[PDB]
């Protein structure tokens, strides 16, 4: 009986991730996109800093 | 055309050799993860090569009294110490050759009882010594090397043995025992007693990949015997050959600098040998271009 | 647990010679560079001599260098100082002191209880000698260095110890700002520069004793004088 | 451009006999 | 321009690299086996001969150590921890001649022995190990000729005419687990036949292990 | 008769997920991000190259305070670097040479290793000895030790190969929680910015979403065409990032339950070892086969750089809290530094 069992676990698996709540894409790729303008300037690795205030220079 | 074919010879040599010295030397530094650490072949190859290197830099101070005017520009206290330092560039680049392919002969003859004595500490050791030993083989060549008058106003460096009739001799045959009769015994020695030894009996030798191994190895050590001998033995010959020679005529003349030429290109055709018969590091090359 | 005990000192004649003893347990002393510090009867703390891990490095100071002489045991975990030609300069309290150095670390964190001789150049200044205190109060101990004690890499070395009556130094600050492990958080260390101020809020009984400032940007490592918290 | 039958001995010339 | 601070980490530094340069070497002096081989192969009876989730063996004959490693426990997909040792030494693969009539126990359908080539052609083939030689057992030899007499090669390989004897038809299985090797170039296989009472098989494992040292030694001195 | 009932039912539940997830497609990330403007040629210089270990690199790991990282090396070292000097802070032997992950305390008191031995160790950096001993070891997996990562001084959560990944209360030694669903050999996992969730790439194709607190599985995420061998969590925490076998790296969105963006090239077909984000989340860091690693602009799926400086191939990387410098290890046994010049 353990397939039997390992059905209804899956099943009931499946209802938890089948009852939460979805935003639209283009909300969730917004606040992407809106997070990296955000937080651009203070990217050393996106915008390379001074050679001075390089730890790796 | 004699005035333009001989300088060209000997500059070609000298700016191929130095491309693939600093190559050579360049790539083996890249690799280090730790130093001195299970890297024997790594400090053979990069000693021969700085020792290679120092034989083609210095090249052009030995050679400008045999091109232009046969004048000697560097006075008699450069004379001898260029002179010393060329001759122990050659003698040192033959030695770590040798020492190279003793090392090889014991690596692949002596797989198990070999790794208690190939030390890094061991190598740097025995390569540190044969500067020393190499030292003590051009002690005659410092000696005796002085300012020779030659008709005219010209002087040029050259060797002034105390007993030209009877000095020629030995000094001669000295230098041909120890840099080209002795390691080229050794050399090829070495490398048959390995093609003999490379594979274990329990090795399948009807496999493909077998017979492969002892394909590629047997023309590397072709390769290395047959390069040391072809740029040296000229060299060598010419030099047994002009103990009878009392005048030299243009044709000897020639073939002596052209000898000398060859000389040079053993250090010029050593780095290339390992550059392209070794998979290895002729891959890892390739994929930094 | 950690314990550093000293022996080989006594009473000698002048010119002789004696030899110091530091045995360590309960830490890898192999991987501790370890000092020899001497205290000078009612005086400030003067360091001797340093041996590196794996006694790579060896420095002495001036007043005693071509005297004395530090070598380690690493395993038999024992620290030596031979000295020689003993001066009447030399009657000190002398202790043992280890100091492990990688980023991050403390170093002199862990002090000798000492032993005592007895013989029949960054310039730190502590000019209050004594302050009256009280329980509860805060008090503040300025220290000052002849030379910028800020390094070009960002770290002060400046060092506070603290030494109770009758008690060896012990580590509070280590590099002008980080309190050491062990140390009650009402100890903190500010300074700038070449001035330098200890601050102890909500003074407590344990408190008392001299607060001694080192340096550590260069060697020979200097000492000041030693401010004194009495009640 | 001279006169190049001078004796050798090695690398470097030589006083002929 | 390195403090007094700064240049003690330093030499604290390069002691670490005296102690890792140490180690490093004693390790490259060792030899590291993986041993593979499907359930009830004689891969555990090796083991016997030459005495969590890995398990390391250690033993030493004629001034060489041997790490040999079982993974046999490890029921996860093996391509995924396979890359894992990609530079040991050797690898032991242990297949049954006997299990050649008889069937999985799970699949019930499989062949035994088609299970094993298939296993073999994955880890022989595998890009991981291109050039690492393989050291195969042929383990149970003696029960093979029994099983022979009774029954015919022909039920595991249909294409072999060969005659019933011990002598031509394990050669025949021999030469099919070689033919499965992908890359005869860069490779070599050691077939050797082992028992239950066989005292050469650490021998024949040395002897394969110094010919993959040589080798080594050429690609590192630049001869090869 | 009943089994085959639920089977059916099951079929309907992951159906009504895919309309679910299509419903909710309005607009792709591509076209959200048209009209920003590219990043240009992301060029970074190998700064630093810590030599030291003797085998290859698997993993490794930023310290906090972006200067000091440990690295795990089948040569069975574990080695602490200070990246501003090349200085080796620590070095630990393992008791196991197979390592497979490593792991840094945000505190910066201990560090953790597992590989084939099914073991989580944690070592202690800070005793009063002076020398890094082992603190905790960590039992109870039953295949090998894939990623673990550091909630705090207490508590670490590991992945397996068992297909399950387990939350461990490091002064007990006892796994509290255990996180079970997923069908094949978990590779790797993310812990969130503020560490109530994790995800985990397994063999199966698939991501899960984990809760720390209550133990379950909160969503599924599916796509790649093998296994998941890296991925990531974005710096708000809201998206993560996968690289798998199949050439491609793929972008997930918590909130919205379905992938936006696919980060793969034509002449690109080998796998992506390990994933990471730049401090703002514009670069995804992406180590491949091919020994070599690209730098692909998140928004844009263009590849904004190549960081080609390893002889085999890049097996791990990552990037400091700072955003300052990114490391590469590599089977080649080097660690190289990398970051911009103005």
């Amino acid at each position: 009986t353990a397939s039997i069992a390992q059905a209804r676990k899956l099943v009931e698996q499946l209802k938890m991730e089948a009852n939460i709540d979805r935003i639209k894409v283009s909300k969730a790729a917004a606040d992407l996109m809106a997070y990296c303008e955000a937080h651009a300037k203070e990217d050393p690795l996106l915008t390379p800093v001074p050679a001075s205030e390089n730890p790796f220079r | 055309y004699i005035n333009i074919i001989m300088p060209s010879v000997f500059g070609t040599i000298c700016l191929l050799g130095i491309i693939g010295n600093s190559t050579v030397i360049f790539a083996v530094v890249k690799k280090s993860k730790l130093h001195w650490c299970n890297n024997v072949p790594d400090i053979f190859i990069i000693n021969l090569s700085v020792v290679d290197l120092l034989f083609l830099l210095g090249m052009p101070f030995m050679i400008h009294q045999l091109m232009g005017n046969g004048v000697w520009h560097f006075g008699e206290t450069m004379c001898t110490l260029i002179t010393a330092m060329d001759a122990n560039s050659q003698f040192t680049s033959t030695y770590i050759l040798t020492a190279m392919a003793i090392d090889r002969y014991l690596a692949t003859v002596h797989p198990i009882s070999s790794t208690k004595f190939r030390k890094p500490s061991v190598a740097t050791l025995v390569i540190c010594l044969l500067w020393a030993l190499s030292f003590i083989s051009i002690t005659p060549v410092w000696l005796y090397a002085r300012l020779i008058p030659f008709p005219g106003g010209a002087v040029g460096c050259g060797i002034r043995l105390p007993n030209p009739d009877t000095d020629l001799y030995w000094f001669t045959l000295y230098q041909f025992f120890l840099a080209f009769a002795l390691p080229f015994v050794v050399i090829t020695a070495a490398y048959v007693r390995i093609l003999q030894r490379m594979t274990s009996s329990v090795a399948p030798a009807s496999q493909r990949s077998i017979r492969l191994r002892t394909k590629r190895v047997t023309r590397t050590a072709i390769a290395i015997c047959l390069v040391f001998f072809v740029c040296w033995a000229p060299y060598y010959v010419l030099q047994l050959t002009q103990l009878s020679i009392s005048r030299p005529t243009l044709t000897f003349v020639y073939l002596y600098n052209a000898a000398i030429s060859l000389g040079y290109a053993n250090s010029c055709l050593n780095p290339f040998v390992y550059i392209v018969l070794c998979e290895t590091f002729r891959k890892r090359l390739v994929l930094s271009v | 647990d950690v314990q550093l005990v000293e022996s080989g000192g006594g009473l000698v004649q002048p010119g002789g010679s004696r030899k110091l003893s530091c045995s360590a347990s309960g830490f890898a002393f192999s991987s501790f560079g370890m000092h020899w510090v001497r205290q000078a009867p009612e005086k400030g703390l003067e360091w001797v001599a340093y041996i590196s891990s794996g006694s790579g490095t060896i420095y002495y100071a001036d007043t005693v260098k071509g005297r004395f002489t530090i070598s380690r045991d690493d395993p038999k975990n024992t620290l030596f100082l031979q000295m020689t030609s003993l001066r009447s300069e030399d009657t000190a309290m002398y202790y043992c002191v280890r100091s492990i150095y990688y980023y991050g670390s403390s170093p002199f964190d862990f002090w000798g209880q000492g032993t005592t001789l007895t013989v029949s150049d960054i310039v730190m200044t502590q000019a209050t000698s004594s302050v009256p205190v009280t329980p509860g109060e805060s008090v503040s101990i300025s220290c000052r260095s002849s030379k910028s004690l800020l390094h070009s890499n960002g770290n002060t070395y400046l060092y506070w110890f603290l030494q109770r009556p009758g008690q060896s130094p012990q580590l509070l600050i280590y590099r002008m700002s980080n309190l050491a492990s062990g140390v009650p958080d009402r100890f903190s260390g500010s300074g700038s520069g070449t001035a330098f101020t200890l601050t102890i809020s909500r003074l407590e009984a344990e408190d008392v004793g001299v607060y001694y400032c080192m340096q550590h940007l260069e060697y020979p490592l200097t000492f000041g004088a030693g401010t004194k918290l009495e009640l | 451009d001279f006169d190049m039958l001078r004796c050798m001995l090695g690398r470097v010339y030589r006083p002929c006999w | 321009t390195l403090s007094a601070e700064d240049k003690a980490a330093v030499e604290r530094s390069k002691m670490i690299d005296r102690n890792l340069r140490e180690d490093g070497e004693k390790a490259a002096r060792e030899v590291k086996l993986l041993l593979l081989g499907a359930g009830e192969s004689g891969k555990n009876t090796i083991v016997k001969q030459m005495k969590t989730g890995i398990v390391e063996t250690h033993f030493t004959f004629k001034d060489l150590h041997f790490k040999m490693f079982d993974v046999g426990a490890q029921r996860s997909e093996r391509k995924k921890w396979i890359h894992c040792f990609e530079g040991v030494t050797a690898i032991i693969f242990c297949v049954a001649l006997s299990d050649y009539d008889l069937v999985l126990a799970e699949d019930e359908e499989m062949n035994r022995m088609h299970a094993s080539m298939k296993l073999f052609d994955s880890i022989c083939n595998n890009k991981w190990f291109t050039d690492t030689s393989i050291i195969l057992f042929l383990n149970k030899k003696d029960l093979f000729e029994e099983k022979i007499k009774k029954s015919p090669l022909t039920i595991c390989y249909p294409e072999y005419a060969g005659s019933n004897t011990y002598e031509e038809a394990a050669a025949y299985i021999q030469c099919q687990f070689e033919d499965l090797n992908k890359r005869k170039d860069t490779k070599e296989i050691y077939t050797h036949f082992t028992c239950s009472t066989d005292t050469k098989n650490v021998q024949f494992v040395f002897d394969a292990v110094t010919d993959v040292i040589i080798k080594n030694n050429l690609k590192d001195c630049g001869l090869f | 008769s009943e089994l085959d009932q639920l089977r059916q039912e099951a079929e309907q539940l992951k159906n009504q997920i895919r309309d679910a997830r299509k419903a909710c497609a309005d607009a792709t990330l591509s076209q959200i991000t048209n009209n920003i403007d590219p990043v240009g040629r992301i060029q970074m210089r190998t700064r630093r190259t810590l030599r030291g270990h003797l085998a290859k690199i698997y993993a490794m790991h930023w310290g906090t305070d972006s200067r000091l990282l440990v690295s795990a090396s089948q040569d069975g070292k574990l080695i602490i670097w200070d990246s501003y000097t090349t200085n080796k802070v620590h070095a630990i032997p393992l008791r196991s040479s197979w390592v497979m992950t490593c792991a840094y305390a945000p505190s910066g008191n201990y560090v953790a290793c597992g590989g084939l031995d099914n073991i989580c160790s944690i070592y202690n950096l800070k005793t009063r000895e002076g020398n890094v001993r082992v603190s905790r070891e960590l039992a109870g997996h039953t295949g090998y030790l894939s990623c673990c990562r550091f909630l705090d001084d207490n508590q670490i959560v590991t992945s397996s190969g068992d297909t399950t990944c387990a939350l461990w209360d490091i002064e007990t030694g006892q796994q509290t929680t255990t996180f079970t669903g997923h069908t094949g050999d978990v590779m790797s996992l993310s812990l969130a910015p503020d560490t109530r969730l994790f995800v985990s790439g397994a063999c199966d194709a698939s991501a899960k979403l984990w809760d720390v607190r209550e133990g379950m599985c909160r969503q599924t995420f599916t796509g790649h065409e093998s296994d998941i061998n890296a991925i990531c969590f974005f710096p708000n925490g809201n998206a993560f990032a996968t690289g798998s076998d199949d050439a491609t790296c793929r972008l997930f969105d918590l909130r919205a339950d379905q992938e936006l963006m696919t980060y793969s090239h034509d002449n690109i077909i080998c796998g992506i070892t390990s994933v990471s984000f730049s401090k703002s989340g514009r670069l995804l860091l992406a180590g491949y086969d091919d020994f070599n690693c690209n730098v692909w602009d998140a928004l844009k799926a263009d590849r904004a750089g190549v960081l080609a400086g390893h002889d085999n191939r890049v097996s791990c990387l990552g990037v400091t809290d700072d955003g300052m410098a990114v490391a590469t290890g590599s089977w080649d046994s080097f660690l190289k530094i990398w970051n911009g010049s103005s």
